[PDB]
């Protein structure tokens, strides 16, 4: 349930 | 009556519009290729679309204005849940109406509803998909409305999971207000009349969309040979 490359990609 | 801080929006969401859509479709050549002739042959190459779609999605809601004061929960949560609905706005600059296909500058990338069905979607999305594209087409839509309406259906504030839904609404409002505004003073009749609304139903059919989406996606991805085929953004982003 973590988003790693969302949130990486989110800066 | 557009104050200026309406038109910096406007501004911006123009701005982040050409910097995240590529209408020559360049990239295109870097997914895995299709293939049209039971198997599910354009799986490999509509995952990649989708998959570089969604980054594309990310980098305009970043830039919409305040959506970076939200905190990163919430970011999440937005994009997860309008991602899918984003994608279906977004791709009816492609779609045309003279055959009911999405033309992406080349018989390649040219799709029409046999491709989505060998991606494993069925007509009780495709039926609801198509009518959608037309309705919105047929709008005529301002490149200025195009963009207030995808970063208003991605900063909803009735979206599952919210926490400071107060804020994505304050957000969101400035937002519409930009849109509604904008119709007022800058899109002329006949063509306005009950303009807004028309894109207010946009989005509910969008919900109604995403619902039908997200249940195939998770027959289509619980078989494990097809879930080989996603990208491991599709899996973060529509669900593993
Ligand atoms: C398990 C399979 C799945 O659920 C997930 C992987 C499948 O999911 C799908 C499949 C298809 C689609 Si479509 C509406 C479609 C409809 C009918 C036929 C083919 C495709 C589409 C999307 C993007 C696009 O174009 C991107 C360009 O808009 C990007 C431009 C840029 O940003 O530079 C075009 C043109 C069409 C949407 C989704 C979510």
């Amino acid at each position: 349930k973590n988003h790693p490359m969302l949130m990486n990609l989110l800066k | 009556k557009l104050s200026e801080e309406q038109q910096h929006i406007i501004a911006i969401l123009l701005d982040a519009h050409h910097k995240t859509y590529d209408p020559t479709y360049a990239d295109f050549r870097d997914f895995r290729p299709p293939v049209r002739m039971s198997p599910l042959s354009m799986l490999p190459h509509l995952a990649d679309l989708v998959s570089y779609s969604i980054q594309k999605v990310i980098g305009f809601a970043k830039m919409i204005p305040g959506f970076r004061d939200l905190t990163s929960d919430d970011q999440i949560v937005l994009l997860k849940s309008s991602a899918i609905e984003v994608i279906m706005l977004r791709s009816n600059q492609s779609f045309t109406m003279d055959d009911m296909s999405w033309d992406c500058g080349s018989q390649d990338y040219k799709y029409d509803v046999t491709d989505v069905s060998k991606a494993g979607h069925t007509l009780e999305l495709i039926e609801p998909l198509i009518k959608f594209q037309v309705g919105l087409k047929k709008l005529n839509l301002h490149e200025e409305e195009h963009v207030l309406l995808m970063a208003i259906c991605i900063v909803s504030p009735d979206r599952p999971g919210v926490q400071d839904a107060k804020l994505v609404e304050a957000i969101q409002d400035r937002l519409s207000n930009t849109l509604q505004t904008y119709i007022r003073c800058r899109h002329p009749p006949p063509g306005s009349h009950q303009l807004y609304a028309k894109m207010i139903q946009k989005l509910a059919d969008l919900r109604s969309l995403n619902e039908e989406h997200s249940k195939q996606y998770r027959s289509l991805s619980f078989q494990p040979e097809n879930s080989m085929k996603l990208t491991p953004l599709v899996l973060e982003v529509f669900g593993n």
